[PDB]
RNA sequence: AUAUCCUGAGAGGUGAUGCAUAGCCGAGUGAGGCGAAUUCGGUGAUCCUAUGCUGCCGAGAAAAGCCUCUAGCGAGGACAUA
RNA sequence: CCUGCAUCCGGUGAAGCCGCCGAGUGAUCGAGUGGUGGAGGGUGUGGGAGUGAGAAUGCAGGCAUGAGUAGCGAUUAGGCAAGUGAGAACCUUGCCCGCCGAAAGACCAAGGGUUCCUGGGCCAGGCCAGUCCGCCCAGGGUGAGUCGGGACCUAAGGCGAGGCCGACAGGCGUAGUCGAUGGACAACGGGUUGAUAUUCCCGUACCCGUGUAUGUGCGUCCAUGAUGGUAGUCAAGCGAUGGGGU
RNA sequence: UGUCAACCGAGCGUUGAUCCGAGGAUGUCCGAAUGGGGAAACCCGGCACGAGUGAUGUCGUGUCACCAGGCGCUGAAUAUAUAGGCGUCUGGGGGGAACGCGGGGAAGUGAAACAUCUCAGUACCCGUAGGAAGAGAAAACAAAAUGUGAUUCCGUGAGUAGUGGCGAGCGAAAGCGGAGGAUGGCUAAACCGUAUGCAUGUGAUACCGGGUAGGGGUUGUGUGUGCGGGGUUGUGGGACCUAUCUUUCCGGCUCUACCUGGCUGGAGGGCAGUGAGAAAAUGUUGUGGUUAGCGGAAAUGGCUUGGGAUGGCCUGCCGUAGACGGUGAGAGCCCGGUACGUGAAAACCCGACGUCUGUCUUGAUGGUGUUCCCGAGUAGCAGCGGGCCCGUGGAAUCUGCUGUGAAUCUGCCGGGACCACCCGGUAAGCCUGAAUACUUCCCAGUGACCGAUAGCGGAUUAGUACCGUGAGGGAAUGGUGAAAAGUACCCC
């Protein structure tokens, strides 16, 4: 049978000046499944992390379309959440700047 | 005013001719009407479409 | 009976020792600091009282919700504060 | 042209193309010669043809004149100094002048999808040149318990379990469920970066749910009461798929 | 370490990578879509069991249509009972290039027009299953031959006998010669038994073949239905009595005990079996083939032109292998392989060898006169239409509809009206392989067929771009060379 883990939610991070600004304010922006959900986000990071966290936000953007001589192609659609650390400002070293 | 439900005797179809020779459609459909069938002799009837021949033949009974 | 109830513009106090701004200092792809007075009249709405009031006939949606009634369940439930 | 048969030629240059020189009464011919090329061809005798172009206002592709002629898509109109760079009247800065202003401005829904920002260049495009771009390249960018929708309700209409009718295929319509341009429903001011704001932050609000504690505090088990007054019900607290108001 | 199409960084492999052959799991969502909803791939739940929080919020695995047919319970107005309502099992909703079966079913056009006709039962649609289908065991032909003997499919029979505004056109049968063998089997009626009911009974001298006898129910006597014997046919056959011949043992029954004649069970010996004639399962063979592979003969020959020999001349060898491709220019002896041999873990299907299933031997053989049977709104008749050459004409045969409506063997129907005499056959119930029709797919082969405006629309981004809101329409785009060694470096 299947085993259900809350770290099969999250994907990736994403490496950028807004997000490294975010992480300046003690804000982190993370990858999450299409069909997950704040709450599964909230459960998974808090259990995964011992830290106790304050709120969450999601957000989606379509994918881009490039051109090619073959012809026209969509690259993948991706949804990203941002969390907000509670007070106890616990930072992640997993992380890595 | 189709078929009758015991037999099953569908309509048929022809072709019919006028007095100058000329051909047309036509079609031809069997007598059936509604009656009330007696099968059960509890004393019980039910509309059923019946046709001539059944009702004659006494298929369906008459009472 | 301006009895009693409901509604309710506008006015008044609170929100505000707060925020912002005319300006003064250095400082220029620009940021920082400081920072006065804030009383009285006229005009006047297509906006509010207003699902108001007065006239007219061609005579003008439903469900949900809310209140209530019992039918019926019922020994824990209701209110207030943190 | 392809084929049966028998033969000969060919990296010491076979097939087309462009000349010279010649030849047959014709459709033409040259195992006679020159340049280009690199891979299969000719003669003899049989068999089979998608076997022979100048015209159908024919069709596919390429190219002539009119022609370096008309235009370069309004009812406002530019000028100057400096800068960038090889190139500047058409790009950037500064100063004058004019125009619009019930719009030539600021926004919503419908409508398109990356046209938004940063960084790169200017063989494709912009009716001319372009350092520029709604050109393209690479990366980045879209934050709601309260804004618009769904989880709340309905209309004109569509589907339709049963059912009726119909030779078959099929037409109808009950119960129900779908269908906003409507009804109800709880947040405002200021600041912020190259791109986000009733979403982030600051300050102060409002509406539903769960847990713990506390205080008002009422009953189940005692029993006063009202009674219809020994006994049987009960008014606590919830309360409708039902009735009635709104 | 697939590919378009280079390039980088990363790694595995003798402990067997990559590959191919067979089987096995996962398999998001939509799509008959079936927990509920809906604009395809997007929204919302119930129930049970588990995971997580101080509790809600959350998450994993199952399950939650409709219809029809069995089985069980229940029984409204309303009484018998039905409809209807609940629980549980079994089946179905779609797709597929061609091939079949039964229906419906058109108009252009020829007749130099055109109504009849023909185009045509064509296109299309409908309901339908299969790998093939349908049809099929004479109520068949012919004509004095002492003939054929189920059905289907081809060639003749002939463009003839016929038919038609006797125009344009349309078009058989019998017989004969071929492919195959199964000239096969089942089922209702005549009569006994049995669960029944509807009944009635002289309820007693009738139900049982004779005799001795007990009694009043194998009801005394009728009716319709379910269940097992005996029968299946044309020179008619089948049921009842009467003689003859009769190839195992025992028991209980023909009301009953005793002898005679019949019914039924338990044991030899044959009979077949996945079969149409009855159906279910369980125990041991073919180098049978197939899904991969492996073995497999002979010149580095010499001289020459050459960038390259696989070109020319001269010498050898193999041939059960001189089919075909690649390799720096036409290769039997360079490579891939061809002739030939082998060869499979698993699985497939065929065939053969083995427990088990079931009728019969309580029964078979040849005769006789008497009483009953051989498929119901059917055959035939009358009216209106079809398709057979037959275009209502004298109209045979088959068939659709409406009325009327028959008989059971000296009965009935057929030989193109009809009568008489002859001759053939036995419809109104059901199965049945072999001869035949076709390729969306796979394997192996062939071309006096095309070579980039030809060839399928498609040798490349292909049913794409593009056009049209829709059904739909529908494009053009190969050759460097042996290898890229794709021109370092210098100069404008
Ligand atoms: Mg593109
Ligand atoms: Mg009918
Ligand atoms: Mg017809
Ligand atoms: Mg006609
Ligand atoms: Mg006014
Ligand atoms: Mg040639
Ligand atoms: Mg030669
Ligand atoms: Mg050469
Ligand atoms: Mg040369
Ligand atoms: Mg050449
Ligand atoms: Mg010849
Ligand atoms: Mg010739
Ligand atoms: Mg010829
Ligand atoms: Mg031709
Ligand atoms: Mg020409
Ligand atoms: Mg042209
Ligand atoms: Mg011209
Ligand atoms: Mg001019
Ligand atoms: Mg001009
Ligand atoms: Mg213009
Ligand atoms: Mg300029
Ligand atoms: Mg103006
Ligand atoms: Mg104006
Ligand atoms: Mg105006
Ligand atoms: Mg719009
Ligand atoms: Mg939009
Ligand atoms: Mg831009
Ligand atoms: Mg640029
Ligand atoms: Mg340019
Ligand atoms: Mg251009
Ligand atoms: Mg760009
Ligand atoms: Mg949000
Ligand atoms: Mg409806
Ligand atoms: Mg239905
Ligand atoms: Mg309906
Ligand atoms: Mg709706
Ligand atoms: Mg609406
Ligand atoms: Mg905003
Ligand atoms: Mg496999
Ligand atoms: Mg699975
Ligand atoms: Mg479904
Ligand atoms: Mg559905
Ligand atoms: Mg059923
Ligand atoms: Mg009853
Ligand atoms: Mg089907
Ligand atoms: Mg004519
Ligand atoms: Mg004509
Ligand atoms: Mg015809
Ligand atoms: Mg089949
Ligand atoms: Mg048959
Ligand atoms: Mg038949
Ligand atoms: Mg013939
Ligand atoms: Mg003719
Ligand atoms: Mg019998
Ligand atoms: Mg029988
Ligand atoms: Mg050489
Ligand atoms: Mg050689
Ligand atoms: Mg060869
Ligand atoms: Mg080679
Ligand atoms: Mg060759
Ligand atoms: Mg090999
Ligand atoms: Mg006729
Ligand atoms: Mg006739
Ligand atoms: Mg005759
Ligand atoms: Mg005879
Ligand atoms: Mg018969
Ligand atoms: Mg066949
Ligand atoms: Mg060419
Ligand atoms: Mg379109
Ligand atoms: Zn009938």
């Amino acid at each position: 049978a299947t085993i259900t883990d809350p770290r099969d939610i999250i994907l990736a991070p994403v490496i950028s000046e807004k997000s490294y600004g975010l992480i300046e304010d003690n804000v982190y922006t993370f990858v999450v499944h299409p069909d997950s959900n704040k709450t599964q986000i909230k459960i998974a990071i808090e259990k995964i992390f011992d830290v106790k966290v304050d709120s969450v936000n999601t957000a989606n953007r379509q994918g881009k379309r490039k051109r090619t001589r073959t012809g026209f192609g969509k690259r993948k659609s991706t949804k990203r959440a941002i969390v907000k650390l509670a007070a106890g400002s616990k930072p992640i070293d997993l992380f890595g700047a | 005013a189709a078929v009758c439900d015991i037999c099953g005797k569908g309509p048929g179809f022809g072709k019919s001719v006028s007095h100058s020779h000329r051909r047309t459609s036509r079609r031809w459909n069997p007598n059936i009407q509604p009656v009330r069938a007696v099968t059960r002799p509890g004393g019980n009837k039910q509309r059923i479409n019946a046709c001539t021949s059944c009702i004659k033949a006494g298929k369906v009974s008459r009472a």
